[PDB]
């Protein structure tokens, strides 16, 4: 039942984001209300999380493949739908496996950003 | 001089009188036979019902009394017995499962059950090491009602056995009973959780083996014989006399049990 | 000469949940009777 | 039910001379022990500073309130109350709480002088349903005993149909034995000792 | 008052989330 | 050939049922047939002595298993050989008690229904009822 | 259900044939309700007969009342699971 | 159509239309009696104070079970949900008839008052990590049950 409900919620959110894309392209993201903004952000994160590198795609991509489990996927998607990962950077879900890898990539991105900002301030 | 403690737990007056006559005739009056309800040594308990003060309920397949059908089989069936209170009072095996649902505290009961399970696991692992087997089989009733007592039994038994160094395989009741009655040679040591179903399975195994006397280990420390039929009671009396130090009498009683199970007293 | 028999397949015994009569006693002991029914179904599925 | 059974099923009838009185005594002992464990320890004894009876207190309260009946004035619930009304409410609340604890369940007065919260109302309704159900069950079991039917409850089952459905006979035999034992047994307790 | 009187993978994920949030807060502070 | 091989493997325990159900006489009769014991005994004669002995032992153990755990514990205490006679005596005693408790016609009807549900032959039911009546008086 | 069959027949007669039911049909319906023991349907049919026809038979009304009182005394006034108390998270929605 | 890019104004037609849309969701066919009763309630506004996401649970409680009996506030005689034989009576006589109109309105008022008092208040008060998930599961289960 958890799998079914998560799938249905994901489909509804993606459909709503697809519908709202047209308004975004006509009136701008600012015109949308806060609820629509949250839905848009969550939908983009879901879209980027659905991406998954393959162990046979090393030559095409240049990165190690990932194997994900059904329970891990369901739990991660449920958390994302509930909003447990709103503060996470959007790009962290791109070309990754589970939520653990997502958090590791977010940590790496934060560390690199802090180092780059420190260098810029030093300049 | 010496005393033999006869305990009755759900036994028939006919079987009790048969046992009394057998012991009197065989001993000749040297060792008196006193009736009581609890003992730690030189005690024989007649009747399916478990007596008071017993924590281990081991039984084996004696070589002398092997049935022709089950000749050569070697498996040790040990049942764990929780402390028994008065019949009116709630037994531990049921209190530990009902108080949890009711919300009542179950600390002392849990501790007592843990002590009993640890003793039973120690006896079972000792038997397994003596036999040379590497893995034992735990038997737990899968009834949804017994979702706490069985869990505690499994946890404690597996912890103790893993600490000792042997392996454990958990199973239900119906499948294990069918295996023990059809192909018992595939099981070396089987421990049973404290349940009426396990007690009945142990009794059925003892009966189908051809009639044997079970051994009960009490908190006081020792071994007491247990029987439920005429042949089982005769074997228990023979073993008790052998323990007392009577070999010829024990052999005669064993021969009478093997020959005329239902009328051993007249046979000897 | 085919389609003879499977042998190693046993149909699962379809359990039937025990049904109690509608009475004040049933209402009072709903929990106990339902627990008995659950135990019966579990025993049916587990054999004994 | 393929396979001829070695034996034909018969009623175990093991309760040949197990008196319902003895069964109820066993149930009462079990309940007493369980309730003692649940409560822990009896609360320490208390010595009354003053000696009086509940009936005497009720009479005194009624006499006190009778003198101010003319002075007492009705008003809307949301409007502020009067001293007479406040004294009445407090005294009646305490008195009826004591009565309900003691065992006198006058729901009509309790719902009036003790209910001030929806939680209280829900508790009152649940308690009333429980009491009425217990009374009806006691009456029905009394009638059943008079009729001579087995005291214990019995399910609505077609044992021939269960036999036909089941292949193995052991689970069916166990179920029949359990249900027959339940029917033979009487699930009643010594309410006198429980209340004591 | 009575309620007060009466009385690892998820933990690892929570720890990682806390660490990432702390890193974001730290870079914001910088 | 395949049926006999599967039956021998199942009795030996090499191959279990699809649902891992216990290997009981009732299930064996349901799957293979009523004459499984006779056909297996005939087939085993084409096997070495050890296999024939194993077949006989497994058949006897299955016949013993045909009873329930409670019945085995109550009646098999004095030996499997005496188990059948003990069970028959217990059933006859139960029938006598039923007759003494609830008349004779009610006992007759109850025995008829019990035989109907238990697949007992009419001749066997008549023998049992006559035996219990004779024991009563 | 004889009651359901008769109500369907009445609907077919009145709507798809333009024929007004007579008092005999309603009396038969009330008799069936009384025989079945459906005191609530008996009450509804009594109200319908009072509204359209010239009242409901006293014998049938009394029989319905007696059946209702018998059910009330025996405890079968309403279903059991409805009387059962269930919280927000307790309702076992299948 | 006009509310695509602007804040909505909660008028009676919009509220009732949203509730009807939520009701239309279903997996299995619904019996005529339950369907017509729910539609009549929504039309007459007994759901106007009910939440859109909780309409399905409201309907489940109204149809599969009852609250008047549970809370001891029963006053009707023949108009009860568990009497499935009232479907033909409803087919014969319109709901907007003196025979059933009063009983239906009383039952709907009682159910709505009880729901708002007890269940919806708890739903709005839910604040946790597990209670919210349980409520979501319950809502979906009701949605695909009725």
């Amino acid at each position: 039942v958890d799998h079914y409900n998560v799938a249905q919620d994901v489909v509804q959110m993606l459909t709503k984001y697809r519908e709202l894309q047209d308004i975004i392209a006509v009136l701008g993201i600012d015109e949308l209300s806060e609820e629509d903004k949250l839905i848009v952000d969550r939908a983009r994160k879901l879209v980027k999380f659905l991406s998954q590198p393959f162990q046979v795609a090393e030559v095409f991509t240049g990165m190690t493949g990932h194997y994900v489990q059904l329970d891990d996927t369901i739990d991660s998607f449920s958390g994302l739908l509930m909003g447990t990962y709103d503060q996470v950077p959007e790009m962290a879900f791109y070309m990754v496996g589970g939520i653990n890898s997502v958090l590791e990539k977010a940590k790496k991105m934060a560390e690199e950003a802090a180092e780059l900002e420190k260098m810029r301030r030093a300049r | 001089s010496k005393q033999l403690t006869f305990i009755s737990a759900g036994a028939t007056a006919a079987v009790l009188q048969s046992a009394s006559a057998i012991v009197s005739k065989v001993a000749g009056g040297r060792v008196q036979t006193k009736t009581a309800k609890e003992a730690g040594r030189h005690a024989v308990v007649v009747g399916p019902e478990t007596p008071i003060g017993v924590h281990t309920a081991v039984t084996e397949v004696p070589k002398s009394a092997q049935d022709p059908l089950f000749s050569g089989v070697s498996t040790v069936v040990v049942r764990a017995v929780l402390p028994r209170a008065a019949p009116d009072s709630v037994q531990l095996r049921d209190a530990l499962d009902v108080y949890a649902s009711a919300g009542i505290d179950t600390k002392e009961e849990v501790r007592s059950a843990t002590e009993a399970f640890k003793k039973s696991a120690e006896v079972a692992v000792g038997k397994a090491k003596a036999k040379g087997v590497k893995r034992i089989v735990l038997v737990v009733k899968q009834a949804s009602k017994h979702n706490c007592i069985n869990e505690l039994f499994k946890k404690i038994s597996t912890e103790t056995i893993e600490s000792a160094g042997l392996t454990t395989e958990v199973v239900g009741t119906a499948a294990v009973a069918n295996q023990l009655i059809v192909n018992p040679e595939s099981l070396g040591v089987v421990l049973l959780n404290d349940v009426a179903a396990t007690e009945q399975i142990e009794l059925a195994f003892a009966g189908v083996v051809g009639g044997v006397s079970r051994v009960y280990h009490t908190v006081e420390g020792g071994k007491i014989s247990a029987g439920h039929s005429f042949k089982s009671v005769a074997l228990a009396v023979a073993q008790e006399l052998r323990e007392l130090g009577l070999s010829s009498e024990a052999d005669k009683v064993e021969a009478a049990a093997s020959k005329n199970p239902r009328a051993v007293v007249s046979a000897l | 000469r085919a389609d003879e028999v499977d042998y190693t397949n046993l149909p699962a015994p379809k359990p039937q949940k025990t049904v109690w009569d509608d009475n004040i006693e049933t209402e009072v002991l709903r929990k106990y009777l339902d627990g008995l029914s659950q135990y019966d179904m579990e025993e049916a599925k587990y054999g004994v | 039910i393929s396979g001829v059974s070695p034996l034909l099923y018969f009623p175990p009838t093991t309760t040949s001379t197990t008196n319902r009185e003895d069964q109820i005594n066993k149930n009462t002992n079990i309940a007493i022990q369980m309730i003692k464990r649940y409560k822990g320890e009896v609360p320490p004894h208390y010595t009354r500073k003053s000696s009086a009876t509940i009936e005497q207190v009720e009479k005194e309260i009624d006499a006190l309130l009778g003198g101010a009946e003319k002075l007492r004035k009705t008003s809307t619930d949301d409007q502020p109350m009067d001293k007479l009304t406040l004294m009445e409410r407090c005294l009646r609340h305490a008195l009826w709480s004591y009565h309900k604890e003691e065992g006198r369940y006058d729901f009509d007065q309790i719902g009036r002088w003790v209910v001030y919260t929806p939680e209280d109302e829900v508790k009152l309704a649940q308690l009333k349903r429980e009491v009425e159900a217990k009374e009806k069950l006691a009456a029905l079991r009394k009638r059943r005993e008079e009729e001579g039917l087995p005291g214990g409850p019995v399910p609505r089952i077609n044992w021939p149909q269960e036999y036909s459905s089941f292949i193995d006979r052991e689970p069916v035999v166990a179920k029949r034995i359990r249900y027959d034992t339940l029917a033979s047994t009487t699930l009643e307790r010594d309410e006198k000792q429980i209340e004591s | 008052e009575a309620a007060e009187r009466n009385p690892t993978g998820d933990n690892a994920r929570d720890r990682l989330l806390k660490e990432v949030l702390a890193l974001q807060a730290r870079i914001n502070q910088r | 050939s395949t049926k006999m091989q599967t039956l021998h493997k199942l009795l030996t325990g090499e191959v279990s049922f699809k649902n891992k159900a216990p290997v009981k006489d009732c299930n064996i009769v349901h799957q293979f047939g009523e004459n499984w014991a006779t056909e297996l005994s005939a087939y085993a004669k084409t096997l070495p002595a050890e296999q024939q002995k194993i077949i006989v032992r497994q058949i006897a153990r299955v016949k013993l298993t045909r009873y329930t755990v409670a019945e085995l514990a109550a009646y098999c205490g004095d030996g499997p050989a005496l188990l059948d006679e003990t069970a028959r005596a217990a059933n006859i005693e139960q029938g006598v008690a039923f007759v003494k408790a609830k008349g004779v016609e009610a006992f007759e009807k109850y025995v008829a229904e019990e035989s109907t549900n238990a697949n007992w032959k009419p001749e066997e039911a008549k023998k049992f009822i006559e035996d219990v009546k004779a024991k009563a008086k | 259900s004889k009651f359901c069959a008769m109500m369907d027949l009445l609907e077919e007669m009145q709507h798809r044939n333009r024929l007004k039911p007579n008092e005999e049909s309603w009396t038969w319906v009330m008799k069936e309700c009384v025989k079945s023991g459906q005191f609530r349907l008996g009450y509804c049919i009594q109200q319908v007969m009072e509204t359209e026809c010239k009242g409901c038979p006293a014998d049938l009304v009394k029989a319905n009342e007696a059946n209702a009182q018998k059910a009330k005394t025996e405890g079968k006034e309403h279903p059991g699971h409805l009387s059962q108390q269930a919280g927000l998270f307790d309702v076992k929605v299948e | 159509a006009d509310s695509v890019g602007g804040q909505q104004v909660q008028t009676i037609p919009m509220i009732r239309g949203a509730r009807f849309v939520a009701l239309f969701n279903q997996k299995q066919p619904s019996y005529f009696m339950n369907a017509i009763v729910s539609l009549y309630a929504c039309l007459n506004g007994y759901l106007d104070d009910v939440k859109v996401q909780y309409v399905k649970f409201y309907e489940y409680l109204l149809v599969h079970r009852d609250l008047g009996i549970m809370y001891g506030t029963a006053k009707n005689k023949f108009f009860y949900m568990y009497v499935q034989e009232l479907n033909y009576l409803i087919r014969f006589f319109t709901l907007n008839s003196p025979i059933l109109h009063g009983e239906l309105e009383e039952m709907l008022k009682q159910h709505t008052h009880l729901f708002l008092q007890h269940y919806q208040s708890k739903m709005n008060a839910i604040k946790s990590e597990k209670d919210v998930k349980a409520l979501k599961n319950l809502l979906y289960s009701c949605k695909r049950a009725v």
